[PDB]
């Protein structure tokens, strides 16, 4: 229960606003 | 002995950026070859911070205040991959002009109505020092990236005679092995929180606001049977964006039977005492709270140092 709570609530990341690593 | 160190809490709450900034502090930091290979980074968030803005403008219905900066935007799409490799100062010119505009700050004085990123400003304020052709990025600057993390991330230093090992996870189960092992046999966890992300507005696809979303994590973290011997802590960060914020936004949006004033020091207190009440094993577990800015490097030194110190006292017992 606690793992699918986890990622319930994270990966809201935002990914646009957001490049590529070097 | 060894120390691992476990980064938990939802995105938008300094994770990524604590490691760069302990990589800053007791590793040797970032060097003028790497400061040079973040520049194209730099230059890509500050663009799509401000296309983020500009895309915000249109489901809010906001007006420009000179009707001519429209042109601009219609540029900008094209050139927004001519910085793929430096940017040109007609590019640099559309920035500044749009930036510059009063019906985009009004937009972005109405950021809780959508998603714009905390490294936006300072990209944008500082427009003038990273648009010069000889530009490069300071420790700073680096610090304020935002880079799409795909794995996991993992740093380890040697500090007060200690051997530290520090892991962001994220989100990808793409790895389903090792990503447990992160969760194995921890020392400390250290939860942030984004305070600032107490009067945002109720996204359609959120079914309680962003601050009960971290709550309802941090309950199923204190109370979970795995972590009776890890020591918790808990880093309110966004203080400064938080300090700004209470003047105007009241904390009732966030929680309506707030009874107390908007004053900085006593909505703090009350948001501590939400996220520390839920720990239902409060004599055995006790909670280490901290008010981070993790942007301030002096601030997450000091913290840091503090934390540092409790672990060694409570390894001495
Ligand atoms: N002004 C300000 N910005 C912050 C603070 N903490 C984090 N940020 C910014 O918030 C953005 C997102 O944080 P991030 O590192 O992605 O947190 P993560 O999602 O948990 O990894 C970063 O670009 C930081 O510059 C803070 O205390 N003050």
């Amino acid at each position: 229960d606690f793992f699918d709570i986890l990622v319930k609530c994270q990966g809201s990341r935002l990914d646009d606003q957001r490049c590529a690593p070097p | 002995k060894e120390v691992k160190l476990l980064l938990l809490g939802a995105g938008e709450s300094g994770k990524s950026t604590i490691v760069k900034q302990m990589k800053i502090i007791h590793e040797d930091g970032y060097s003028e070859d790497e400061c040079k290979q973040y520049k194209v980074v730099v230059y890509s968030n500050t663009i799509q911070s401000i296309i983020a803005i500009i895309r915000a403008m249109g489901r809010l219905k906001i007006d420009f205040g000179e009707a001519a900066r429209a042109d601009d935007a219609r540029q900008l799409f094209v050139l927004a991959g001519s910085a793929e490799e430096v940017m040109t100062p007609e590019l640099a010119g559309v920035i500044k002009r749009l930036w510059r505009d009063g019906g985009v700050q009004a937009c972005f004085s109405r950021s809780r109505e959508y998603q714009l990123n905390d490294s936006a400003s300072y990209y944008l304020n500082d427009l003038d020092r990273i648009s010069q052709s000889n530009y490069i990025p300071t420790q700073q600057d680096v610090l304020r990236t935002r880079v799409k993390t795909t794995g996991i991330v993992e740093t380890h230093f040697t500090f007060k005679d200690l051997y530290f090992k520090m892991f962001d996870v994220g989100g990808q189960r793409s790895e389903r092995k090792k990503w447990i092992h992160c969760f194995e046999g921890v020392t400390a966890i250290i939860f942030c929180v984004a305070l600032s992300d107490y009067d945002l507005v109720l996204a359609e696809d959120e079914e309680m606001n962003r601050m009960h979303e971290s709550m309802k994590l941090f309950d199923s973290i204190c109370n979970n049977k795995w972590f009776t011997e890890t020591s918790i802590i808990l880093f309110l960060n966004k203080k400064d964006l938080f300090e700004e914020k209470i003047k105007r936004s009241p904390l009732t949006i966030c929680y309506p039977e707030y009874t107390g004033s908007n004053t900085y020091e006593e909505a703090a207190a009350y948001i501590q005492c939400q996220f520390e009440d839920l720990n239902r094993r409060k004599d055995t577990k006790e909670i280490y709270t901290h008010f981070t800015c993790a942007t301030d490097t002096k601030n997450v030194q000091f913290v840091f140092d503090a934390v540092t110190d409790v672990i060694i006292k409570n390894n001495l017992k």
